[PDB]
């Protein structure tokens, strides 16, 4: 069945970060890994995220949001950083494990 | 922002000691009696209990030698608060303020002045109004009338309870029947703040985009309201049980629910 | 930074004014009064509080 | 040139044990340090008291 | 127990040559040899060869930059990349017991580079550095400008990434450069200190970027130019050459011997070179200290020959002139049948000495196995060296004096002469 | 297997001539070879008045002998394709030749003719005098050696070892045909010399050719006895040659070493193997295994750094050297001293296991060719009195473990007053006192 | 040699240096007090209550 898919889409809409025009990955808290991850993003993706983020902040300061039309649709939310971030973590765990041996 | 936060907890603790000793100064029924019950609590600490209390009291019971050292403490602590506030803001400035969306705000920062100097001066008058309205129209709306009676060691008031801002913990104190456990529970009720940073499981910083965590948050608030209320009522049914219930939900929410719902939330985002 | 004494927002302060602080090599005993005045102060406040509590 | 450079004579200041340029200074080291440290360890004890 | 083994040397379908030689040394030294280098660069990707050289410790598909370094170090291993304008060698060293371990990384580096955009991006500023320490030797500065004045392409291409291109090379360029040059028919898996079967089993059942000759280097076209760098140094370096002999050519041995007859380096510490006509001739001309030598390079499809001279500024004129007269004087039959015999022997020795070094051997062995597929016996290379007439030498000499000369100099050249003044 | 390849390494033959000289060599199947005489002489053996002679001598050792003057001597060697090289340190001098095994004997002759009959032509001296004088000016600009000199200059201040191998400016300006002659006649003697060789040479054919040109016999018992040197006293101290005009700063720090004979030297080496070395051109960069190297990279602490265990007959220097920019000297030093402390208090088996392999590979590479082997034979005898084979070294290295590295380093580094030398724009590096305290508590 | 030994067992390791300062203090107190009290009393023979106490000590 599609239970898991029903839930996710629900939570995705429940969270509501898409009303700001942000993408799942735009909301990631910038801890050590996410930091390295971002540095690896190709310039075009970096600049775009930056605009998105800056735009979201401006909405926040304005106490507004984007018109329904412009909201990020669950199925079109691009996971632009996730791939990078995973390797960044793969790498770390390797080092962490190796320095132990 | 761990260090900003940890100094913060220290400010709270300090403010408590300060406001506690302050309240004894007018030496009224409640001043004295509250001081006698609250300070005696430590007597439950094993072996070094009684000693530590009689030391603090400067004698065998709250008497003149206490009143003086409290006045001393009360005059002192505020200044320590001021000092520590400087440290608080010092750590704070390392990172800069956080913001409602919880995402890096470097792409859009503004000079404190005039934006926030103005915004704060506005928020100052917005709150200051109710403060003055109260302080001037309903002066004793919050104070126990029992404190208009000079302290008298031969008349225990019917219901000895601390100031409102303490009730919530006084409540958790009576939840655990056992002089010792209840003290610790009290201590933990506030010291728990030091753990918050280590109980953050969400991949996001704020709760702006975490509806689950949000109700959990407002639940907890409501929970504190009830605890406050319980603290104000006597120790009898149905209060006693509601008390223990609220006290339990308090620690459960901060120690188990929050971090758990946090993790669950990550899976629902496909993280 | 490598050592905590310099990076930490607080130790950094204690360091730049009591540990790695540049001092002339030829100052005499007449410069000892700054510190004394300081100690002198902490001592008054300590004994003072103690007295105020009675 | 650096070849024309030599360390002055510290005989005026050297301790008795490291006075002779032909005797291993290591043998008297534990003594020289043991003393100074002994002085220090004592200052602590006094202070502690 | 351990004795005399015989240098084996297979060759697979795709053309990948595998040389090997067990000399029972307590330590090994495997190495991938390749037909690549700044020679194959185009105005559009200059430096990519260089950067590639520095990029050896970046992540691969089977090992991470972290594991590659930590891994090799865990067993006292070593990993290095040496390269000329037309050859790149990737070799590693370690103790017999850890070859199989060090091998993986070696394999990974040469046939599985990922050249991640970031890793690369953060590596490029290095060129600025690596290039700055090398140019501390004026010796290297003139040679770069030499090839520049000696050619119009292929070889004229600098060995160190040109300044303007630093930080402009791309992962693609690195990838392409590799896919087009590091092809099985341009590679050799030479390996001293191992059993041939073992080294073979690695190559085949492991190496996968393959087949073909890929991009082909344009013919080295001679120019005959003159580049002069006025910088102010009290010492002037100068090099005057002429198209010389190629590798694998018969006219090769001729120049080497002429080289030694003229003088190729001192053999006595702080000593004068009497056997060095060039050194000796110059010595009778100038009074202040200097140095002069017979410069000789042999490349795949061309070569360079002439002399090289480090001298005081004011006396750069006298020193270069001399080095010349001494070259013409050689062409005008000024060579003794003995001079030729002395040379031939210095050459034989020098050759034989520059092979004791495990590195020197692995290098000699591989060079052939790449531009040939064979191993010329030591008695043969000798039988080939002495078999050089007195004439042959005087002929080489002629060629230099007749051919078009290209010079390259650097320093306070105020008194140094131009190519058309010799 | 590694193990076997070691056992199968041919032995080093050592036989002593009735006159006291020792002839040693390792025979391989190699057509070329290296033979030479390694001497127990050097600046240490000099004194205030002749300091530099051994070097001035080095400058003339090749300018011809009595039997065959300059032109001839040079011409006779070049023409056979042989390479003649040599050097001189504080406690060791050596002249060696690289030529085909076929000339092993004619070589031996030449050698003996150099050490025994140096021309010392009055006219040559006055020239090499101007030459050496310039070599000093060129070396004066090599901060790395200007530093190690100063290091010694103070680590052994007031003693024989505190002298530069090249010597004073005065000493070189006035040394005489006599003093030089005297030095040779006083120091270059059979019992203190070793004719070593390696390549495709027959010990016999060698030893035979030895007795032939090294015949000079001794009569008295004194002539058979090698003189023991008055020892040098170490001193925890510092010397700071400042010059903000130099682009980078050079720092060297060290405690006293144990001396050739001591076994601990093996562990000490295993130790430095852990700290190792760095230099901006190491590609490993941030992943290098050496903690100091990493920090160096992560924090741009320096341009390079090296650990060393310079040994001597009765003493030594165990420390490190680094080149840094004026503003990163302190962090660098700070981190460095950190690692030394880490050695003493918390070394890991993982660390040593590696350090060992790195060391093994090191010893093996020290014997890469004939000159290097010959240099090892010429030295082992002169210092250890015999030859230590890789087979042995390995066993001594294999036996080292963490617990062991700790104890030793503690024994030689912990809470010891070190000798320090700084050159350049060293303002940020400061106070001996502070540095002294970096000598304890990890 | 005590200075040598002392150094080795007491002053070399920071941990033992501390242990010495403590135990050293504990013993120093005990002895410095007794001694000074002793000195003070002899310097004041027959003046302290401790001295004349016996005269009225009779329950
Ligand atoms: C402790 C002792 C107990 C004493 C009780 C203290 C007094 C309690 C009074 C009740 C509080 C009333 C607050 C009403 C505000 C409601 C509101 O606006 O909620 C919505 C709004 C939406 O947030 P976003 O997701 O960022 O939306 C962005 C789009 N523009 O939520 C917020 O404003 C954030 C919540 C901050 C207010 C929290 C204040 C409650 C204080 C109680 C103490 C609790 C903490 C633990 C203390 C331990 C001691
Ligand atoms: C009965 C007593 C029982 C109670 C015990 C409590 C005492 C516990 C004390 C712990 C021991 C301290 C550990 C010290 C370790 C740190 C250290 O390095 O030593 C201190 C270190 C010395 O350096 P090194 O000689 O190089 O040491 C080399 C070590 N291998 O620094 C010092 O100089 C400190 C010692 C001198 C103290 C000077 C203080 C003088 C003040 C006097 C005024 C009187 C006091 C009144 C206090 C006012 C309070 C209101
Ligand atoms: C004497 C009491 C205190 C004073 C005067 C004080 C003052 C401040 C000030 C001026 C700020 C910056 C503006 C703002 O965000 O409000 C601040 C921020 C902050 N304070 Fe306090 N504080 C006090 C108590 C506390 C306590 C009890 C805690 C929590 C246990 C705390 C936690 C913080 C933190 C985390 C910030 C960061 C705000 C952000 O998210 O950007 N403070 N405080
Ligand atoms: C700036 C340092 C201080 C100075 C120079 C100072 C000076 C004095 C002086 C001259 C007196 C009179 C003493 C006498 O002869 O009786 C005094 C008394 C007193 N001080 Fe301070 N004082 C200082 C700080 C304090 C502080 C910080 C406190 C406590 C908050 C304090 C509390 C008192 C009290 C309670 C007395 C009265 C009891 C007495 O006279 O002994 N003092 N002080």
């Amino acid at each position: 069945g599609r239970l898991m898919d029903r839930i996710r889409k629900w939570y995705y809409n429940a969270a509501g970060f898409n009303k700001y025009g942000l993408m799942r990955d735009d909301t990631l808290y910038e801890d050590d890994d996410v930091k390295e991850a971002l540095k690896r993003l190709p310039e075009d993706l970096y600049n775009e995220r930056m605009f998105r983020i800056k735009r979201a902040l401006d909405l926040s300061l304005k106490h507004r949001i984007l018109p329904k039309e412009q909201w990020v649709k669950y199925e079109e939310d691009k996971p632009y950083l996730e791939p990078y971030l995973k390797e960044v973590i793969r790498e770390r765990l390797e080092r962490e494990a190796w320095n132990k041996k | 922002y761990k260090e900003t936060w940890n100094t913060g907890v220290i400010l709270l603790l300090t403010l408590m000691a300060t406001a506690f000793v302050g309240y004894v100064l007018p030496w009224g029924q409640m001043s004295f009696w509250g001081a006698t019950v609250i300070t005696n609590l430590f007597s439950a600490i094993p072996y070094i209990g009684h000693t530590l209390v009689e030391w603090a009291w400067g004698g065998f019971s709250v008497d003149n030698p206490t009143l003086t050292r409290f006045f001393a403490l009360h005059f002192l602590l505020p200044f320590a608060i001021a000092g520590i506030t400087i440290i608080h803001l010092t750590f704070l400035h390392e990172s800069g303020s956080n913001n409602p969306l919880g995402i890096s705000s470097d792409s859009d920062k503004i000079p404190f002045h005039p934006y926030y100097s103005f915004k704060d001066i506005l928020g100052l008058t917005l709150m200051l109004t109710p403060f003055l309205t109260l302080a001037l129209f309903s002066p004793n709306l919050l104070g126990d009338p029992e404190n208009f009676t000079p302290a008298n060691p031969l008349v225990t008031p019917p219901h000895i309870k601390p100031e409102w801002y303490f009730l919530f913990a006084y409540a958790i104190l009576r939840s655990i029947p056992n002089k010792l456990g209840g003290v610790l529970a009290l201590a933990a009720s506030v010291l728990i703040l030091f753990l918050i940073p280590f109980l953050h499981k969400s991949k996001q910083r704020t709760m702006t985009f975490r509806p689950l965590s949000q109700t959990l948050f407002w639940l907890l608030v409501a929970n504190l309201l009830i605890l406050t209320w319980i603290g104000s009522q006597p120790v009898e049914h149905p209060f006693i049980i509601i008390g223990q219930m609220a006290s339990l939900s308090y620690f459960t929410i901060l120690l188990i629910l929050f971090p758990t719902i946090g993790t669950l939330e990550n899976k629902m985002l496909n993280y | 930074a490598p050592n905590i004494r310099k990076s930490h927002p607080l130790l950094k302060m204690i360091n730049n004014s009591l540990i790695d602080l540049p001092a002339p090599s030829n100052i005499s005993a007449w410069w000892n009064f700054g510190s004394l005045l300081a100690v002198c102060l902490m001592t008054q406040i300590l004994t003072g509080l103690l007295l105020a509590m009675h | 040139v650096h070849n024309d450079v030599t360390v002055p004579d510290f005989s005026a200041y050297r301790r008795e044990d490291v006075m002779d340029a032909t005797t291993s200074s290591q043998t008297s080291s534990e003594d020289r340090k043991g003393f100074s440290y002994l002085v220090t360890a004592t200052a602590c004890v006094a202070t502690a008291y | 127990c351990p004795g005399a083994e015989d240098l084996e040397i297979t060759k697979l379908p795709n053309g990948l040559i595998i040389a090997s030689l067990e000399n029972f040394s307590p330590a090994s030294r495997i190495g991938v040899f390749i037909k690549a280098g700044s020679r194959y660069e185009t105005t559009a990707n200059l430096g990519t060869a260089h950067l590639l050289r520095l990029a050896s410790p970046l992540t691969t598909k089977g090992a991470s930059s972290f594991r590659i370094t930590r891994g090799i170090e865990a067993v006292g291993g070593s990993l290095s990349v040496y390269s000329t304008r037309e050859k790149m060698t990737y070799c590693v060293e370690c103790l017999r017991d850890h070859v199989d371990t060090v091998m993986e990384y070696l394999l990974n580096v040469t046939t599985a580079p990922e050249f991640r955009p970031w890793e690369v991006t953060d590596l490029q500023p290095q060129l600025k550095v690596d290039k700055a320490v090398a140019f501390q030797s004026p010796q290297v500065g003139v040679l770069e400008n030499l090839h520049a004045a000696a050619y119009k392409t292929a070889l004229a291409n600098p060995l160190y990434c040109p300044d303007y291109r630093i930080g402009k090379i791309t992962s693609e360029q690195l990838h392409h450069f590799v896919q087009n040059n590091f092809t099985s028919a341009r590679m050799a898996l030479v390996g001293i200190g191992v059993k041939h079967s073992d080294l073979k089993q690695v190559a085949e059942q492991f190496l996968n970027i393959r087949s073909g000759a890929g991009t082909s280097s344009a013919k080295a076209t001679y120019w005959g130019g003159e580049i002069r760098e006025q910088n102010g140094h009290s010492l002037v370096h100068a090099a005057v050459v002429t198209e010389g002999a190629a590798v694998g050519s018969a006219e090769a041995n001729a120049f080497s011997v002429l080289q030694h007859v003229l003088g190729a380096g001192p053999l006595i510490k702080r000593g004068s070179s009497v056997t060095s006509k060039l050194y000796q001739g110059v010595a009778k001309a100038t009074t202040q200290p200097f140095d002069a030598s017979a410069f000789n390079v042999n490349y795949s499809d061309s070569g360079l020959f002439g002399f090289y001279t480090i001298s005081q500024a004011a006396h750069a004129g006298e020193v270069i002139r001399a080095a010349m007269n001494q070259l013409k004087a050689a062409a005008q039959g000024g060579v003794t049948e003995e001079d030729v015999t002395k040379a031939k022997n210095q050459l034989k020795a020098t050759y034989l000495m520059s092979v004791e070094t495990a590195q020197g051997l692995l290098n000699e062995i591989g060079s052939e196995a790449l531009l040939s597929g064979t191993h010329t016996a030591p008695s043969v290379v000798a039988q080939k060296i002495d078999s050089v007439t007195s004439a042959d030498v005087v002929n080489a000499a002629k060629k230099f004096v007749s051919g078009k000369k290209s010079m390259a100099a650097s320093g306070d050249l105020g008194s140094t002469p131009f190519l058309d003044e010799l | 297997t590694y193990a076997q390849t070691l056992q199968n390494i041919p032995e080093t033959n050592v036989t002593t001539l009735d006159n006291g000289l020792r002839v040693a060599s390792e025979e391989s199947s190699q057509p070329t070879c290296t033979v030479g005489v390694w001497i127990g002489a050097g600046s240490r053996y000099e004194n205030e008045k002749n300091n530099g002679a051994g070097y001035f001598v080095e400058h003339l050792a090749f300018k011809g002998t009595k039997k065959r003057p300059c032109a001839a001597f040079e011409k006779e060697v070049e023409s056979m394709g042989a390479h003649f090289n040599g050097y001189t340190s504080r406690e060791q001098t050596a002249f060696y030749i690289k030529a085909l095994s076929k000339d092993m004997p004619k070589v031996v002759e030449l050698l003996a003719d150099v050490v025994q009959n140096c021309a010392l032509e009055e006219s040559q001296i006055e020239k090499e005098r101007g030459v050496i004088l310039q070599e000093l000016k060129e070396m004066d600009n090599d901060m790395t050696n200007v530093t190690f000199d100063y290091l010694h200059a103070t680590a052994f201040q007031g003693t024989a070892l505190a002298r530069t191998v090249e010597g004073t400016t005065e000493n070189i300006k006035h040394l005489t045909r006599a003093d030089l002659a005297s030095y040779i006649d006083t120091h270059f003697k059979a019992p203190r010399m070793v004719l070593a060789a390696a390549g495709g040479i027959s010990h016999k054919e060698l030893v035979d050719a030895a007795r032939q040109h090294f015949s000079g016999v001794s009569f008295t018992y004194k002539e058979d006895a090698v003189p023991i040197l008055p020892r040098c006293r170490f001193t925890g101290s510092e010397i700071r040659a400042r010059d903000d005009a130099l682009p980078v700063a050079h720092v060297a720090l060290a405690v006293e070493g144990p001396g050739w004979a001591d076994p601990d030297n093996v562990v000490l080496h295993v130790a430095n193997a852990i700290i190792g070395r760095y230099d901006r051109t190491f590609g490993g960069g941030k992943h290098l295994s050496s903690r100091l190297a990493a920090l160096a990279v992560e924090h741009k602490l320096c341009h390079s750094f090296q650990t060393f265990n310079t040994s001597y007959s009765d003493t030594g220097l165990f420390g490190f050297h680094f080149v840094a920019d004026p503003l990163s000297i302190d962090d660098m030093m700070f981190c460095a001293q950190g690692e030394w402390m880490r050695l003493c208090t918390s070394t890991t088996e993982s660390e040593v296991k590696r350090a060992k392999n790195h060391l093994r590979s090191a010893m093996v590479a020290q014997l890469d060719g004939t000159t290097p082997v010959c240099e090892t034979i010429g030295s082992h005898l002169l210092n250890y009195g015999r030859r230590i084979s890789l087979e042995e070294w390995d066993s001594r290295i294999s036996a080292v473990d963490a617990r062991m590295v700790r104890d030793v380093c503690s024994k030689y580094i912990y809470d010891k007053c070190p000798a320090l030398a700084a050159v350049g724009p060293i303002e940020q590096l400061l106070d001996y006192n502070r540095i002294r305290s970096g000598m304890y508590w990890i | 040699a005590l200075l040598r030994q002392a150094y080795s067992a007491l002053f070399r390791r920071t941990s033992t240096f501390a242990l010495t300062v403590v135990l050293g203090a504990v013993l120093f107190e005990r002895a410095f007090d007794q001694g000074a009290d002793a000195i003070f009393e002899h310097l004041n023979e027959g003046k302290l209550w401790k001295h004349i106490k016996h005269k009225y000590e009779a329950s």
